[PDB]
């Protein structure tokens, strides 16, 4: 008994490597209230840039290891 | 791709000290014959040869065969060796 | 006082054999790359993969030799 | 990926936009080709991809080679 | 926005002049009205040339840091 | 045959018709020097040829030496 | 620095005999190698082990140690049984 | 490995230091100027440390292979 | 036989040393050549050394 | 934090042209400002020209004494 | 029991390297008396700028 | 004789005339300097000497390489 | 090719007591290896076959050959003796 | 010509055993040594001894000498325990 | 001391003072580098040093060769 | 000795004229061919006499 | 009183006869007038067949020096 | 040696005057090219001579072996 549930659950553990469970989504959000790009304003003097929330963003999180959490103003899979 | 396995190689009880000899002779004498042929015609298949991936089991293959039989040698000449002194002795 | 004996994996390694990653990268990129022959971003790339490619080959490769001229020459010691 | 894919992606992710910005810049450039004002815009973009091209692949190499020169000792 | 050494050393020029890359069109259009003006033409003049030497004195120091850095990174192999 | 043929021919199906635009494009242009549409067109055709072909010896040098490497383990 | 462990106390001799000390002793070496040669093959896949600078100069101690145990082990036992064939076959 | 009863890394983290400086603004000639040294010493510092101990294997094993 | 492909690269080559469509192939023959002669001859001496060591053995 | 020998012999160039990675940045925002005064533009050639040689030879320099230090750790075998 | 104990912990040690909980959060801080922005102004013959 | 004077003679061979092509072309454009027919004429030449001598070179090499490794497992 | 022959019909003789046995074995072995050596000699001095991969390819196997067969001829005859010298000292 | 020191008379009027000849021997050379190997070591750490031509020019010269001086001492030592064993050994 | 030393200071006493005179350029070069006078001796005086210590080195190494074969020709 | 000969032959013509691409072209494969023959003589002696020696120690 | 491989090195020294001599003559009349093509261009001959000179017998000592210990080598 | 005790000159001289010569200008080509071969002559001498006394000390060992 002991060398079954040895073995067996070696193999299971290997063969779950090729398993994969991160699946990707996709979500469309329209924005209620302002423009998506970003614009340039051709001051006579002066040219000045407001960029768009998605480059704030992207350029916020380029290049992070760890996870989000916690936005603000069974355990094994977890 | 092309394999077969012979299965139903091997008596498991006690025997006559006889043939364990035979068996034991016979078995080993197949599988180097066996071995040798295969790293010979893995070196002249060119498809083989130049490849680094294969290489890489080529080179485990030789030093296997390399091992196994220095280990065979040795035994073999010690086991004589006791023989011999005992008796003449 | 004496260091802990560790333990052993005893079943793992021997049945983890399998294509490796790194191969399957490599012909994937190479494949990428005779494509577009003059794109510098798949250049890039492909120098990088490569790179890494030769280095595992060749550790492995000493690292094979150095064990087993350890056994040779214990059996050459005993004979 | 390794260690040098790694060392390769600290370039890239050091630059945020480079590789977008140059293309754009090609494209405005292109329909005008004449205005003085897209021309030394894209002057200075591509003067700065080229640079950020070498200095990551020279780094590789040096990597590459101290670590060949370790690996030839463990035998 | 990202923007490197060269960058920030054009730009330079562009926060240097204020305003010429206005005035050389707003004199431009005033001149394209009416070209026989003595006073419009004197004008347009030297504006057209002070834009020249502009434009020439920026591209000539972004190439010679160019230079520079690529003289440095040839080392590193 | 080995692997290196089948590295370098690899390149070879890569690029279609490479080699006969290139045969093509000169004859054109020794046929009418002097026009710059067949210029402009030329010299991009045999820049690309060069990288095509650098790049396909330099990478049968690596495999190379990746093999005779390995091959000088056997002892 | 991960996990670590360490052995104490050692049982009093008065309890075990001449054989026991020997097979408690090949057992601990025979293990320890083991453990060793694995951990050496594993280090030699992770790819972010086997292509950093600092990494591998870990690797190279850890090899020449492993080399240098093994050939001490392997010449004293040699020379011990080579005493026994002395005295006894003479 | 210690003599039983016997009485008796900074470079790696500066060359990592300046790498994520210059990766950040590859055209300052400063930042480069400041790489190429530190790159330098470390490729240097790491060579003579691996053919050191290459040495030291070499003669305990030639001792080993003498009375072996 | 492997020979007489190198063999024949060869004499196509010297024929016309400036064409980079015969010198593309010739450096890839002559690649796997060299290959193919070294791993040969280390595989014939490992196997002779073999052989001695074991009359060495019982001698 | 530890300074090698290369790092030393770097710093020598530093410590030489004490002044010079100052007077190159501000002789360049004088210039910016006002692009056609000659006595700017008379400046900043030899400012430019100045600091271009320095960081020149300072990046040989070291190469050379990168290439003795090899060349000699290559002979411990 | 000693060597259950040993075991199974250096096993949870080893384990728990692939649980990663740094996790990093965001926070939106509104400023009420001053500009986000840089600002330039032009002085009697030179720039001054204030980040 | 041997081998490799074989190799290296099956080059001489293959270029009938280039040894004194290049000896007389460099004669007539010594004569006139100036002549553009002349120049676009030496140019070729000297560039196909150069590379026949090279690759002459190069492959001797190699085939040395290739004999000194099989005569050191002799022993 | 050019110049060559083969003999045809080798010579014969009766063959009726171990003495011719052992003497025919005898001749036979001698002959083989003094060709052998030549064969190699020659080989080695030849600047065609010298110097061309495929003859040397070959001149490895025949070297090697020589040294196995002199060797077991040595090893057999040995122990044969000193069969003989066991039970005659015994 | 820093903290130099020789011993007179040595022998001129006491002799040691040989069982104490040879410890004292031992002693001295096994500090020795150790010593020295921590020398080299504490040369190739700081930053500043293995990046000046000077002092690598110094180093060079140590391992050359360590090298040397622990080959003789055990190619001796092996010479000398086998005319001992030659001389016991029935 | 030793033999490979006496070997290696016979180097060093024979360039008297050129170890001084290295630094001692490179100071005043440092003071003023765009001088060609200053330029022109400090490159003869660095390519002098780089030359004396190859030397050096590469006679040491053969020095230590010859002994390491005699010490094992004693057994 | 005819190998012996060509290559001091060779070497003389190369020696008075240093730089001709033809007489260096030619001694680069006449020291080549002369550099293998002698070591595959050295060798195959030693092999051979090896083989004496094992003899005699076998019997010895 | 010398070897062999001083008879190899010198019969370059004797073969090219007089160059270690034209070269410093050469350099002693550039100097005199460095702006002066005929000079430069006689100069730059002498320079460069005196750099192969150098280059071929070093070389060749070289190879001599690997055949002669290998077969040394042999001597066990 | 000065010296003779009654009952041409040697590559060891040579050697030492010619590197003693060279330590005064390490940069002149002509000096260095006579150095490459002295020292190149010394070397191959020195290995020849102890292989050859070795192999005259172990023809003497394993006559007194075979003797025992
Ligand atoms: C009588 C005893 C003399 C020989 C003792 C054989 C002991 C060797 C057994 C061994 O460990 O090798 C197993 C070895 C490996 O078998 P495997 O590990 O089971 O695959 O088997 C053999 O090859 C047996 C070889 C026997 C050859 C000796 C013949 C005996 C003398 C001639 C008869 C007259
Ligand atoms: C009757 C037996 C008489 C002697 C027995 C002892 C055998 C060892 C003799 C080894 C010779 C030493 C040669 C060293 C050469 C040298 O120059 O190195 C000096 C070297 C440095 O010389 P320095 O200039 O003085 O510093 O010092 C050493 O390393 C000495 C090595 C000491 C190792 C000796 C180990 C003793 C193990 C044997 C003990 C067993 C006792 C049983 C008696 C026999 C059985 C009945």
């Amino acid at each position: 008994y002991v060398d079954m549930v040895v073995n067996a659950a070696t193999m299971m553990d290997k063969q779950n490597d090729g398993i994969e469970l991160g699946r990707q989504k996709i979500g469309v959000m329209r924005l209620n209230n302002t423009f998506v790009g970003d614009r340039t304003y051709n001051l006579r003097d002066q040219k000045m840039v407001i960029p768009g929330i998605a480059t704030a963003i992207e350029r916020l999180l380029q290049g992070e290891e760890q996870p989000l959490g916690n936005i603000v103003s069974m355990s094994l899979q977890e | 791709i092309g394999q077969a396995v012979n299965i139903r190689s091997m008596e498991t009880d006690i025997v006559s000290l006889d043939d364990r000899l035979l068996q034991a002779f016979s078995g080993s004498a197949i599988a180097t014959a066996v071995d040798k042929q295969t790293i010979t015609n893995r070196i002249e298949d060119p498809n083989l040869v130049t490849d680094p991936k294969e290489l890489a089991i080529s080179q485990e293959m030789i030093s296997d065969y390399n091992l196994y039989v220095s280990m065979v040698s040795t035994l073999t000449r010690k086991g004589v060796g006791a023989v011999e002194t005992l008796l003449r002795s | 006082a004496t260091p802990w004996s560790g333990y052993l994996d005893d079943v793992s390694a021997k049945f983890d054999t399998g294509v490796d990653n790194l191969q399957t990268q490599v012909t994937e990129a190479l494949d990428k790359l005779a494509a577009k022959p003059s794109d510098p971003a798949l250049l890039a790339a492909y120098q990088s993969k490569l790179s890494e490619y030769n280095l595992y080959r060749n550790a492995q490769s000493n690292t094979v030799k150095v064990f087993k001229d350890i056994d040779a020459a214990i059996i050459q010691n005993f004979r």
